[PDB]
C-alpha cells in the first residue's frame, strides 16, 4: 500500500479547509470572506489555476497564488489570509509573491493584489524584511509595463504598506480595512494622544484627507464586483492600445 | 637594557595619557608584562592598546575611576601584578595608597612614605631645608592666624609679601600683597578660599622674589644611600603657573653653581632619605642666589628634556631601584651632552586668557617623526576625545640638538610641521615664545608672558616681506586650485578648450587691507607681484596632503590649507598662526563694490529650543557666565540624547531649561545678556 | 589624495550605546577626497544629508541620515528630498554611495494624515529604480522595513557592508550576523578601510549595465 495517494488528498483538503471550521467561522462573523472566496468571486467561473498550492514554511502559507480571466481576459492574482496560521510575510509567501509577478510579467498580464495581513506576528525573523525588499523591486520593475491593483481588505500595518503604494491605484473597504506604518499604541507611547485604529488608518482617513486610497467600498463582494467592473477598463500591459468595446 | 637581570614580571601603571604610554614603552623595552587600567571612556586610548592586558575600573570621571583606591587594589588582585607605577599626579603622592600597596607583598614603585609626608606639606618642608643647611626664602616660620599678624610679619620681611596656601599646588592659593592694607585683605580672602580649594586652612607669608628664574634639579636615589643629581632644569615659561616650555640645560647657570645646587639637592635628598627619582626647585634671583622652593616627591611632567642630555632612560632607573639593585652610575659618569627643549601642546585656545581649556574630537593627527632630533610623548591619536574629565594636555614636543641654536631651530620646524584638526591649541604661542627675541637672547624670567603680551596673546605679527610671502603663497595657491578645476578626463565628443589665461590679476584681503596681485604660471613655478614686489614661488603644488612645502626666494617654508569656500575665503596656517584671507579676481573685485554690507551680528540674547524635547540633564549652573561652543545640558527625546552649546558670549542670566521640564522648539533655554 | 588613504578617526565615532548620536557629516567628510563636500538643502530636513563630492577623482552623489537631528528618523519631508536627488544622480551616470544609521519612520498622526506612505514609496522608488553603481554603508542601526527604503541588497544594492557597531533587526540579533549569514552584507569591514574599500567598489562597477523591461516610463507615486 502506497500512503502517496492519501497524503495528497490530505494536503489538498487541508489546504482548502485552512485553518480549519472553526476559523473560517470566526472569519465569518467579522464580516469578511476567505482568500479563497475572494478568488472564486473575483474571477470567472472555473477559469483559477492555483501555483505552488503543496509549498509549505503548513500547506498554503497563508497565501494564494494563480492565474485567471476575467471576462475573458488573463490576469494574475495573489490573496492573503493570516488569519488561520503563519502569521508571517517572511518564508515562501513572499516567494510565492514574488514568482506569480515574475510569470506575470513574463506573460504580459495585469496583477490584482488582495492585500489582508490580518493577525500577523510583527516580530518575527529577519526574512520578512528580505520578502518585502523582493517584492518592492518587483512592483518597481514592473510599473509602467503591467497595471497594478491592489485592495485592502483587511488590517494592513508595517512595512507591507508600501507595496499597495507603488502600485497604480488602490482601493479600500470600509469599517474592516486599514493602512498606517505604525500601530496606535506606539503612536500613544511615542506622540502622547489617544487616537484609535480606525481614525489612524481606516478607508475614510485614506481616502478623504490621506490621498493615499482611490476608492472605497461597503464591503468585499462590492469591491470585488466594482473591481471586475474596473479592471474591464485597463489594457492588459503596455504593448497593447487603449481597449476597445462593443458601443450602441 | 640587558633583560639577564632579574626584574618585577607584573607592572601595573595606575596612570592615564602619554605617561602611562611612555612606562608602558620603557617597560616593554625591558621585558616586563604590563597592565593598564583604565575607565569607560578611555576604553580605547593608546595606553590601553598597548598593556597586554587591561581592566575597566569605573564610570568616567577621575574620582570614581583613576582614584577609587579598592577599585585598583582588586584590580592588582586579579592580575597578580608584581609592582604599582602612579606616574605623576592622581595617586603619585598619596600615603593611604602607599599603606595600602605596602599591606600586600607588592611594592610601591616610588619614594617611600616618609619622604612623601615630609615633603607633601610646605611648612614641614621648609624647616627640615632650614635644618638641612639648604638656602631658602626668607621669611616667618609657622602659621600665621590673624592679618594683624600679616603685616607685622610684613613689618620686617619686607614691603613685597606673597601669601601662598598650605600644601595643595597646582599654581592656586598663591598671591601677591604690596601694602598693609594689600596684605591684611590678601590674607583674609586667601584665609577664606583655603576651605573650598584644599581645605587646609593654612597660610604661609614670604619674601617674593622679583623677576625669578624657577630652576630644577633631578635627583635619583636608591636605597643603598647614593643620591645623584643630573644636571638642572630651567622653567620659566609659565602662565596661571604651570610650566609651558622648559630646557635642558639653563643657559643661566655656570658650572660652579650648578655643581653648588646640585650638591645641595643631594644633601637634602639625603637628609630625607629618598629612594627614588624626584625634583629639587629653586628661584634663582639675578644675582645667582638660589632659594629653595618644594620638592615633588614623583616623576616629573618635563623628566624626558633631561633625558636628552644624560643619555638615561629615568623610569629604568626607578624600576631598578625598586627591584632593589644599586645605581650603575656615580657622579663623575653624570655629565651634559648638548641641548634640549620641549615644549607642552595643550588643547586650549591661546588668545583668552593666555590659554582656556577646549573641549572636541581629533579629525586630524600628525606628529613629526621624520624630522631630525624630534621626540614625541603623547597619549592621542586620530579619532581621540578632548574631555573634560582629565587634563586637556596633548603632547609634549621635545628637540635636542649640539647647541641651543640648532635645538631651537629644529623646535621650530617640528612645531610647523604637526598637524592637529579638530580642537584649538596653543602651537601659535609656543612658536612665538621660541623664536622671541629675549628667549633667545636668554633673558627670562617668570613674568615673560606677563611683560611680553601685556594685553595678551595676538598672534605672530608678520613683516612686510614675511606679509608679502603669505601674500604670495596664498595668491599661488589659489591660481593652482582653479587651474586643477581645469584638468578633466577626455570626453571624445565634447572636447574641453582650455583657458588660456596668462595673468592672474586679483585683489587679496588681509586684515583690514587689499592688495593687488599678478600671478603667472610656469609649470611648477609661480612669479608673484605684490604692489611692485616680485616674488618666486616653487612647490610641487600637492592640494591634498595636510602639510605643503614651499620655497619662496629661496626660503623654504611650510604652509597648511585649513580652510578653503568658493566664496574666496581662505585660512592659512603660516608661521604657526592662523591668517584669514579674501581672494578674489579683478572684476568680482570691482563687482562686489555694489554689494551692500548685511547685518547679522543682531542680539542674539534668547537661545530658543532648535528641536522639541524633554530636559534631563543640566550640565552647567545658572549664573556661569560661558563662552561660544561649550556644553550647555542634555534633552532627551524619543530615546535620544541631545546635547547643545552656548549661543552668546553673554554672561548666563538663568538657565531654564532643567531636568522634568519639557522644552518644545523656539523655547528659551539659557538666558544671556 | 590617495585612494587607499586609511581614516582611523571613524573607528571610534559611533558611540557604544544606541541612546547617543553623533555626527553623519563627520563619516562624509572623513571619507570623501579632500574632505570636501558640497551639500543640498542643508537646512531643510536636517534628518538625512544628500549632496555631491568625489571619490578617486569621479564624481559620487552622497545620502545619509543624521542621528542628531529626530534619531535620523524617515519622514516626509526627508523622503521627498532624498528621492529626487537620488532620481537625479541616477539619471545622470552618478554613483551613489548611503550611509544607514535609520531606526524607523517617524510615528503620529500628522505623518499619516500627510501621506507617509506615498512619500516612503517615493524614496523606496528612488532607491529601488536607480541603475548606477550603488555602495550602502551600514554604520549602526537599521529597523524594520526602514532598512529596506534605503538600498538593501534586495533593491540590487551592488555591494553592502556594515561596521562592528551596526546592527539590523526588524524591531529593537543584536549583531549584524543575521544579516551576514543570509548575504544581507557583503563583509563587516574596518571603520579605518571604508575609503579605500569604496573606491575600490567604483572601479569595477564603471562598467555595470543592467537590463530592464521596455516603457515609456513608470509610474513614480508622485
Ligand atoms: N615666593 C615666591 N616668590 C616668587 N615666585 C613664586 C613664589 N612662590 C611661587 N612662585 C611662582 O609660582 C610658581 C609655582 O611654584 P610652586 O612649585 O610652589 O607651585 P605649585 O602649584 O605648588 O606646584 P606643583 O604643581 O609642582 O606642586 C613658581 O614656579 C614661581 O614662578
Ligand atoms: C518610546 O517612546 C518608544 C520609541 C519607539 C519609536 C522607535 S523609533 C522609530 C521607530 N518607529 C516606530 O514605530 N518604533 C521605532
Ligand atoms: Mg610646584
Amino acid at each position: 500500500a502506497t500512503s502517496v495517494n492519501e497524503r495528497i488528498e490530505n494536503k489538498r483538503r487541508t489546504a482548502l479547509l485552512g485553518g480549519g471550521q472553526r476559523r473560517i467561522d470566526a472569519q465569518h462573523k467579522r464580516g469578511k470572506l476567505t482568500a479563497r472566496e475572494r478568488i472564486s468571486l473575483l474571477l470567472d467561473p472555473g477559469s483559477f489555476v492555483e501555483s505552488d498550492m503543496f509549498v509549505e514554511h503548513f500547506p498554503g502559507d497563508s497565501v494564494v497564488t494563480g492565474r485567471g480571466r476575467i471576462n475573458g481576459r488573463l490576469v494574475y492574482v495573489f490573496s492573503q489570509d493570516f488569519t488561520v496560521f503563519g502569521g508571517s510575510l517572511s518564508g515562501a509567501h513572499a516567494q510565492k509573491i514574488c514568482k506569480i509577478m515574475d510569470q506575470a510579467i513574463t506573460v504580459g498580464a495585469p496583477v490584482i493584489g488582495l492585500n489582508d495581513s490580518g493577525g500577523a506576528q510583527i516580530q518575527e525573523g529577519v526574512e520578512s524584511l528580505a520578502g518585502y525588499a523582493d517584492i518592492f523591486l518587483r512592483n518597481v520593475t514592473a510599473s509602467g509595463v503591467i497595471p497594478q491593483i491592489s485592495l485592502i481588505m483587511g488590517p494592513c500595518a508595517g512595512g507591507a504598506v508600501y507595496s499597495p503604494a507603488l502600485t497604480d491605484f488602490t482601493f479600500m473597504v470600509k469599517d474592516t480595512s486599514y493602512l498606517f506604518i505604525t500601530g496606535p499604541d506606539v503612536v500613544k507611547s511615542v506622540t502622547n494622544e489617544d487616537v484609535t485604529q480606525e481614525e489612524l488608518g481606516g478607508a475614510k482617513t485614506h481616502t478623504t484627507m490621506s490621498g493615499v486610497a482611490h476608492r472605497a467600498f461597503e464591503n468585499d463582494v462590492d469591491a470585488l464586483c466594482n473591481l471586475r467592473d474596473f479592471f474591464n477598463y485597463l489594457p492588459l500591459s503596455s504593448q497593447d492600445p487603449a481597449p476597445v468595446r462593443e458601443c450602441h | 637594557y640587558d633583560p639577564n637581570e632579574k626584574t618585577f614580571d607584573k607592572i601595573l601603571v595606575a596612570n592615564r595619557g602619554e605617561i602611562a604610554c611612555r612606562v608602558i614603552r620603557t617597560c616593554k623595552k625591558m621585558g616586563i608584562k604590563t597592565v593598564a587600567i583604565h575607565s569607560d571612556v578611555d576604553a580605547s586610548s593608546v595606553h590601553v592598546k598597548m598593556a597586554d592586558e587591561a581592566v575597566c575600573v569605573g564610570p568616567a570621571p577621575t574620582s570614581k575611576s583613576y582614584l577609587n583606591m579598592d577599585a585598583i587594589m582588586e584590580a592588582i588582585k586579579k592580575t597578580r601584578a608584581q609592582a604599582v607605577h602612579p606616574g605623576y599626579g592622581f595617586l603619585s603622592e598619596n600615603k593611604e595608597f602607599a599603606r595600602c600597596l605596602a599591606a600586600e607583598d607588592v611594592v610601591f614603585i616610588g619614594p617611600d612614605t616618609h619622604a612623601i609626608q615630609a615633603m607633601g606639606d610646605k611648612i614641614e618642608s621648609k624647616l627640615l631645608a632650614k635644618k638641612a643647611e639648604v638656602n631658602t626664602i626668607p621669611g616667618f616660620d609657622g602659621v600665621v592666624k590673624d592679618a594683624e599678624e600679616a603685616v607685622r610679619i610684613a613689618r620686617e620681611i619686607g614691603y613685597p609679601v606673597m601669601i601662598k596656601a598650605s600644601a595643595g599646588g597646582g599654581g592656586k592659593g598663591m598671591r601677591i600683597a604690596w601694602d598693609d592694607e594689600e596684605t591684611r585683605d590678601g590674607f583674609r580672602l586667601s584665609s577664606q578660599e583655603a576651605a573650598s580649594s584644599f581645605g587646609d586652612d593654612r597660610l604661609l607669608i614670604e619674601k617674593f622674589i622679583d623677576n625669578p628664574r624657577h630652576i630644577e634639579i633631578q635627583v635619583l636615589g636608591d636605597k643603598h644611600g647614593n643620591a645623584l643629581w643630573l644636571n638642572e632644569r630651567e622653567c620659566s615659561i609659565q602662565r596661571r603657573n604651570q610650566k609651558v616650555v622648559e630646557e635642558a640645560p639653563s643657559i643661566f647657570l655656570d658650572a660652579e653653581t650648578r655643581r653648588a645646587m646640585g650638591e645641595q639637592a643631594v644633601a637634602l635628598a639625603r637628609a630625607v632619605k629618598y629612594s627614588s627619582a624626584g625634583t629639587v626647585e629653586f628661584l634663582v634671583d639675578s644675582k645667582k642666589n638660589f632659594y629653595f622652593l618644594e620638592m615633588n616627591t614623583r616623576l616629573q611632567v618635563e623628566h624626558p628634556v633631561t633625558e636628552c642630555i644624560t643619555g638615561l632612560d629615568l623610569v629604568q632607573e626607578m624600576i631598578r631601584v625598586a627591584k632593589g639593585y644599586p645605581l650603575r652610575h656615580k657622579q663623575a659618569d653624570i655629565r651634559i651632552n648638548g641641548w634640549a627643549v620641549e615644549c607642552r601642546v595643550y588643547a586650549e585656545d591661546p588668545y583668552k586668557s593666555f590659554g582656556l581649556p577646549s573641549i572636541g574630537r581629533l579629525s586630524q593627527y600628525q606628529e613629526p617623526l621624520h624630522l631630525p632630533g624630534v621626540r614625541v610623548d603623547s597619549g592621542i591619536q586620530p579619532g581621540s576625545d578632548i574631555s573634560i574629565y582629565y587634563d586637556p594636555m596633548i603632547s609634549k614636543l621635545i628637540t635636542y640638538g649640539s647647541d641651543r641654536t640648532e635645538a631651537l631651530k629644529r623646535m621650530a620646524d617640528a612645531l610647523d610641521n604637526y598637524v592637529i584638526r579638530g580642537v584649538t591649541h596653543n602651537i601659535a604661542l609656543l612658536r612665538e615664545v621660541i623664536i622671541n627675541s629675549r628667549f633667545v637672547k636668554g633673558d627670562i624670567s617668570t613674568k615673560f608672558l606677563s611683560d611680553v603680551y601685556p594685553d595678551g596673546f595676538k598672534g605672530h605679527m608678520l613683516t612686510k616681506s614675511e606679509k608679502n610671502q603669505l601674500l604670495a603663497i596664498a595668491s599661488s595657491l589659489f591660481v593652482a586650485f582653479q587651474l586643477r578645476a581645469q584638468h578633466f578626463q577626455e570626453n571624445s565628443r565634447m572636447p574641453v578648450i582650455k583657458p588660456d589665461i596668462a595673468n592672474w590679476e586679483l585683489s587679496v584681503k588681509l586684515h583690514d587691507k587689499v592688495h593687488t596681485v599678478v600671478a603667472s604660471n610656469n609649470g611648477s613655478v609661480f612669479s608673484v607681484e605684490v604692489d611692485g614686489s616680485k616674488l618666486n614661488v616653487t612647490s610641487t603644488w600637492n592640494l591634498a596632503s595636510p602639510l605643503l612645502s614651499v620655497s619662496v626666494d629661496g626660503t623654504q617654508r611650510t604652509v597648511q590649507c585649513l580652510s578653503r569656500e568658493a566664496g574666496g575665503n581662505m585660512s592659512i596656517q603660516f608661521l604657526g598662526t592662523v591668517y584669514k584671507v579674501n581672494i578674489l579676481t579683478r572684476l568680482a573685485a570691482e563687482l562686489n563694490k555694489f554689494m551692500l554690507e548685511k547685518v547679522t551680528e543682531d542680539t542674539s540674547s534668547v537661545l530658543r529650543s532648535p528641536m522639541p524635547g524633554v530636559v534631563v540633564a543640566v550640565s552647567v549652573k545658572p549664573g556661569d557666565a560661558v563662552a561660544e561652543g561649550q556644553e550647555i545640558c542634555v534633552i532627551e527625546a524619543m530615546k535620544m540624547q541631545n546635547s547643545m552649546t552656548a549661543g552668546k558670549t553673554g554672561t548666563v542670566k538663568s538657565v531654564h531649561c532643567q531636568a522634568g521640564d519639557t522644552v518644545g522648539e523656539g523655547d528659551l533655554l539659557v538666558e544671556l545678556e | 589624495d590617495p585612494s587607499d588613504r586609511l581614516v582611523p578617526e571613524l573607528d571610534t565615532i559611533v558611540p557604544l550605546e544606541s541612546t547617543k548620536a553623533y555626527n553623519m557629516v563627520d563619516i562624509i567628510h572623513s571619507v570623501v577626497d579632500e574632505r570636501e563636500f558640497f551639500e543640498i538643502m542643508p537646512n531643510y530636513a536636517k534628518n538625512i544629508i544628500v549632496g555631491f563630492a568625489r571619490m578617486n577623482g569621479r564624481t559620487v552623489g552622497i545620502v545619509g541620515n543624521q542621528p542628531k537631528v529626530a534619531s535620523g528618523c524617515l519622514d516626509i519631508n526627508s523622503s521627498v528630498k532624498g528621492a529626487r536627488f537620488v532620481r537625479f544622480c541616477d539619471a545622470f551616470n552618478i554613483p551613489l554611495i548611503t550611509f544607514v544609521d535609520v531606526p524607523g519612520f517617524l510615528p503620529g498622526t500628522a505623518q499619516e494624515y500627510g501621506g507617509i506612505i506615498r512619500h516612503g514609496a517615493k524614496l523606496l522608488y528612488a532607491f529601488a529604480e536607480a541603475t548606477v553603481p550603488k555602495v550602502t554603508v551600514i554604520t549602526r542601526k537599521a529597523y524594520g522595513g526602514a532598512y529596506d527604503v534605503m538600498s538593501s541588497k534586495h533593491l540590487c544594492g551592488d555591494t553592502n557592508y556594515a561596521w562592528p557597531t551596526a546592527e539590523i533587526a526588524v524591531m529593537g540579533f543584536a549583531n549584524p550576523f543575521p544579516a551576514a549569514v543570509r548575504g544581507f552584507v557583503d563583509d563587516i569591514i574596518q571603520p579605518s578601510s571604508t575609503r579605500a574599500r569604496i573606491c575600490c567598489d567604483l572601479d569595477v562597477l564603471a562598467s555595470k549595465k543592467v537590463q530592464r523591461p521596455w516603457r515609456k516610463h513608470a509610474n513614480i507615486p508622485l
